[PDB]
């Protein structure tokens, strides 16, 4: 029924200005009261803002007071924030959230998009496969691995196989280092299954325009 | 701005066993206007309770909420592996509307030993005159685990990347992983480089190496 | 931007309460249960009183809340064009306070003539009685009781006036008793919130205090029981008649007292996230309950006459100050420790009166108030010199025909001319200034939006039981006329003119300001359909 849906958001330099927008569906949208609540990459929840029904009473933390500017669209069911002179501090995920009644809390909450506020330049990704020791006693099963490095904004997406095998699959989150992140997966298989099939790793990072498919081999 | 601070920070439960987290507000908080927000990893916060003992649609009877003034309690009678998350409180009684710090829930099980696997760096990195050699540590518990790096005999504490994973949704265990990065060059003046991980399942290490030898 | 509030919470509630009770609760609503056959007089009366009267008293502690203002500058600022209904509702109960404020000083009278052991309105052998005086109420008209000789022919000396044309001279202990009045209303009102809002916690909780005392009087006495029984004994076939509709539409309106701007100016006192919604359900339902009891306490004591004095209960059963000045009053005379009822009935009956002027001069004071800078510095010389009006001219109410005076104002005043203004109130609220909008303030205020009910009722539901309602009452219409006496029809001209002037005020302030602002026509409409800041 009730979907809100943040759109727009990504990498932008400290000083400058982004506009993010929320599309709303399935409920009367000139009903219900709306606000903005990010979570900073420590996982914090803050809200950011509120816009009546009407649009006509508006409240903003004085966090982002005079910088940000909440807009709201009847007609065509779309929630606005307008930022400007962005600082790193505003780095997080934004969310979409309704509504009306003070009492009730928030009812409905948006998938949420993701803002960074960065003087790092985008980079694109070196990905690495990983192949265990050689000649070692191979058990049962065997961990293999792939090492994405050195890129920056968030994020990437890795899948194995195209996203076939979603089982023994561990992938750790990544870390920023020196305005790049690490980040690394590994896959355990039957000794049966590996090399005896193909094991690719498959890495995106759409910012710096990378598709990269890693098989791994014994060599 | 109304403070929500949260207790505890981390909570581990047995299910079937009952938890109780707090929400203590700096100023007085109406008893209606107080709420819960649980989140899962990975996702959207959902609503859990509102007005302080009422349950969200599709939340169940096992959850419920007591307080009024400065102290609030959210209360599992029996947990559920279904039921860890992070939960936030929230109060709506004036602007601006703060959230508390949040209590993180998770699971508690058996103890078990991480299965350890170290790689070398590979032979397309070190084209690009990098070298980095990660080693993992998959499927513990507890989540506390420590990495240490030998280059021969010697422990190397620079240049390490240590990442965790969150809870598992399933065998509710944790993993890591620990990357040592060197340069081409200072890696080839070298041999035998050895992870090894400390935890809580053995009082001995356990060893993962290998040499350039093999 | 800077205004005070009430020193407490309770004051307000006090002062809605008391406004809203008055002296109607207890003559008017116990004879239409009566009269329209008993608790089942209660579903008409609920059902206006739900959908009718509740949701436009919920509406104006709204917009008084919200706007922060008197009546003339709130319905300025929210639909500029239609500003004059603040005028028009501000001038209603500055005619109201002409007569309405006289029914205090007959209290006042009866309470300075019940010091004595023996009560002067008992017998027939006294100096104001005639041949026809009878111990208590029968059918015959050229026959009266003790208690209505004496109040006809002593304390109001109305047999000396042949009509309103003449009044015939001036009643001195009556002027005294209107200035001793009017002394307390400035007093009370002199200071403002600060001083009125804790003198209510007496007007208005002393009448409970009389009535539980007079229901527990009443309740133990000889066929109490038997007027309960024709108090509310369900007959079901009244409820199919039209008029019985319009006598529950007009008893709720007037009783929960919306449209005088009295709600409006006591609700600009409030802090804006007070919640009014919780104090508007509270009040409506204090109000009729009292009613609800007060029956109670008037008909076991007609029941006690019926039964131990030989009347009928037709003649005792009465309406307006009839009932309070001489029908209950004569059954008090009766029974033992009769001093002591009488003193704190009239003393009731004052207090039920005083807290309910008190807001119709706020609605005014208030009013005039945000209007006028001058006159908020000046306040106390203000009320000074408008009381003075008042008096003044309450001198013609103290006259020996003075009774006639009252009863051209008990009708034209107010009733209808309130209807019509009310009528406005919904439709611009809700079909200029917005539902939307409104519905959007309130949820700033209070945290929530109102009901769908809520906004059903006063888009739709309440703007046509009016003016249906409205509508039926000018076809029942007949020419004003008290007992044997005849209104001339200029008098009935000088009503209209008294009830037409607020009314008017609609069009006329719309008519102005339209031709005032500048432009082609339809950009006129927008810019007076602007709220505001808006
Ligand atoms: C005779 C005396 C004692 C009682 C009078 C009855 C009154 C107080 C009752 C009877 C019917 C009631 C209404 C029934 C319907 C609703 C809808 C609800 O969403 C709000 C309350 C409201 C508006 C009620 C208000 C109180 C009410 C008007
Ligand atoms: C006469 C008998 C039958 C009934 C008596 C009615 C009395 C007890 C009722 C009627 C109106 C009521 C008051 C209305 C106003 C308030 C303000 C509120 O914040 C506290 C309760 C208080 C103070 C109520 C106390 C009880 C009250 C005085
Ligand atoms: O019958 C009541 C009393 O009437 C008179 O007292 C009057 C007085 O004449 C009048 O000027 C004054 O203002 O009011 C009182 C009470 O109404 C008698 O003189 C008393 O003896 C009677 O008891
Ligand atoms: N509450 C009855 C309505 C009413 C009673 C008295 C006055 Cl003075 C007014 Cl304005 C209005
Ligand atoms: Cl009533
Ligand atoms: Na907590
Ligand atoms: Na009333
Ligand atoms: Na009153």
């Amino acid at each position: 029924e009730v979907q809100l849906v943040e759109s727009g958001g990504g990498l932008v330099k400290p000083g400058g200005s982004l506009k993010l927008s929320c599309a709303a569906s399935g409920f009367t949208f000139s009903s219900y009261a709306m606000s903005w609540v990010r979570q900073s990459p420590e996982k914090r929840l803050e809200w950011v803002a509120e816009i009546s029904s009407g649009g006509r009473y508006i409240y903003y933390s004085d966090t982002v007071t005079g910088r940000f500017t909440i807009s709201r669209d009847n007609a065509r069911n779309i929630l606005h924030l307008e930022m400007s002179s962005l600082r790193s501090e505003d780095t997080a995920m934004y969310y979409c959230a309704r509504g009306e009644v003070r009492q009730r809390g928030f009812d409905y909450w948006g998938q949420g998009t993701t803002l960074t506020v960065s003087s790092a330049k985008t980079t694109a990704p070196s990905v690495y496969p990983l192949a265990p020791v050689c000649g070692d006693t191979t058990g049962s099963s065997v961990t293999l691995g792939c090492l994405v490095k050195g890129y920056f904004p968030e994020p990437v997406t890795l899948t194995w196989n195209s996203g076939s095998l979603s089982s023994g699959v561990h992938t750790f989150p990544a870390v920023l280092q020196s305005d790049l992140y690490t980040l690394s997966s590994s896959v355990t298989v039957t000794s049966s299954t590996w090399p005896s099939q193909s094991i690719t790793c498959n890495v995106a990072h759409p910012a710096s325009s990378t598709k990269v498919d890693k098989k791994i081999e014994p060599r | 701005e109304n403070v929500l601070t949260q207790s505890p920070a981390i909570m581990s439960t047995s299910p079937g066993e009952k938890v109780t987290m707090t929400c203590r507000a700096s100023s007085s908080v109406g008893s209606s206007y107080l709420h819960w927000y649980q989140q899962k990893s990975g996702a959207s916060p959902k609503l859990w309770i509102y007005s302080t003992s009422n349950l969200a649609s599709g939340v169940p009877a096992r959850f419920s909420g007591s307080g009024s003034g400065t102290s609030y309690s959210l209360t599992i009678s029996s947990v559920e592996a279904e039921d860890a998350a992070t939960y936030y409180c929230q109060q709506f009684s004036g602007y601006p509307l703060t959230f508390g710090s949040g209590t993180k829930l998770e699971m508690k099980r058996a103890d078990a030993a991480p299965t350890v696997s170290i790689f070398p760096p590979s032979s397309e990195q070190l084209t690009s005159g990098g070298a980095s050699v990660v080693c993992f540590l998959n499927n513990f518990y507890p989540k506390d685990i420590n990495v240490k790096w030998k280059i021969e005999g010697s422990e190397r504490q620079n240049g390490v990347l240590n990442s965790w994973t969150d809870q598992d949704s399933k065998d509710s265990t944790y993993s890591m992983s620990s990357t040592l990065t060197l340069t081409k060059d200072e890696y080839e003046r070298h041999n035998s480089y050895t992870c090894e991980a400390t935890h809580k399942t053995s009082t001995s290490p356990i060893v993962k190496s290998f040499n350039r030898n093999e | 931007d800077e205004r005070e509030t009430w020193s407490g919470k309770v004051d307000f509630l006090l002062s809605v309460i008391g406004f809203a009770v008055d002296l109607a609760n207890v003559w008017r609503f116990p004879y239409l249960c009566y009269k329209n056959g008993g608790g089942a007089f209660l579903v008409p009366y609920g059902i206006m009183l739900a959908v009718g009267g509740i949701p436009l008293f919920y509406m104006e502690l709204a917009l008084g809340q919200h706007n922060r203002k008197g009546a003339i500058t709130c319905w300025g600022r929210l639909v500029p064009l239609f500003k004059g209904i603040g005028y028009a509702v501000v001038l209603i109960a500055f005619y109201v306070g002409f007569y309405y404020n006289v029914i205090i000083a007959w209290s006042l009278r009866f309470f300075f003539a019940s010091f004595t052991n023996s009560l002067p309105w008992t017998s027939c052998n006294n100096i104001w009685n005639t041949p026809n005086c009878r111990p208590f109420e029968g059918h015959v008209e050229g026959f009266q009781s003790a208690a209505s000789e004496y109040f006809n022919r002593y304390i109001l000396e109305l047999n000396r006036s042949e009509g309103i044309h003449d009044l015939g001279a001036i009643k001195w202990d009556m002027a005294l008793c209107l200035l001793i009045v009017y002394l307390i209303c400035y007093f009370s009102l002199w200071k403002g919130i600060s001083t009125s809002g804790k003198v209510v916690w007496f007007t208005a909780l002393f009448p409970y205090a009389v009535l539980l005392i007079l229901l527990i009087r009443g309740l133990t006495l000889p066929g109490s029981f038997l007027g309960i029984q024709y108090y509310l004994t369900p007959n079901f076939s009244a409820i199919y008649k039209a008029e019985v509709w319009v006598d529950a539409a007009t008893q709720v309106f007037f009783s929960l007292g919306p449209g005088f701007g009295v709600l409006l100016a006591y609700a600009s006192y409030n802090k804006y996230h007070n919640n009014v919604y919780k104090d508007a359900l509270l009040t409506s339902f204090i109000n009729s309950a009292t009613s609800f009891i007060a029956g109670f306490v008037i008909f076991s004591v007609l029941g006690y006459m019926a039964h131990t004095l030989g009347v009928r209960i037709e003649d005792v059963a009465t309406e307006g100050p009839g009932l309070v000045f001489v029908v209950y009053p004569a059954a008090i005379a009766t029974m033992p420790a009769s001093t002591f009822w009488a003193l704190i009935f009239f003393m009731m009956l004052a207090t039920l009166g005083l807290d309910s002027s008190f807001g119709g001069m706020e609605a005014i004071i208030t009013a005039l108030s945000d209007e006028f800078p001058k006159i908020k510095r000046n306040r106390e010389l203000f009320v000074a010199g408008l009381f003075s009006l008042y008096f003044v001219v309450g001198l013609a109410s103290c006259t020996q025909g003075g009774f006639y005076f009252f009863h051209l104002l008990d009708r034209y005043a107010a009733g209808y001319s309130i209807l019509v203004a009310v009528f406005f109130e919904a439709i611009a609220v809700s079909w200029i200034y917005g539902t939307n909008r409104f519905s959007e303030d309130i949820r700033d205020m209070i945290g929530f939006p109102p009901g769908r009910y809520w906004q059903v009722c006063w888009r739709f539901v309440a703007p046509i039981f009016l003016l249906f309602i409205t509508v039926y009452g000018l076809i029942g219409y007949e020419p004003l006329t008290y007992a044997d006496y005849v209104y001339p029809s200029w008098a009935n001209a000088l009503g209209w003119c008294i009830a037409g002037s607020s009314v008017v005020m609609i069009p006329a302030v719309a008519i102005f300001k339209l031709l005032s602002t500048p432009g082609s026509l339809r950009q006129r409409f927008t810019i007076l359909t602007t709220p505001w800041r808006d």
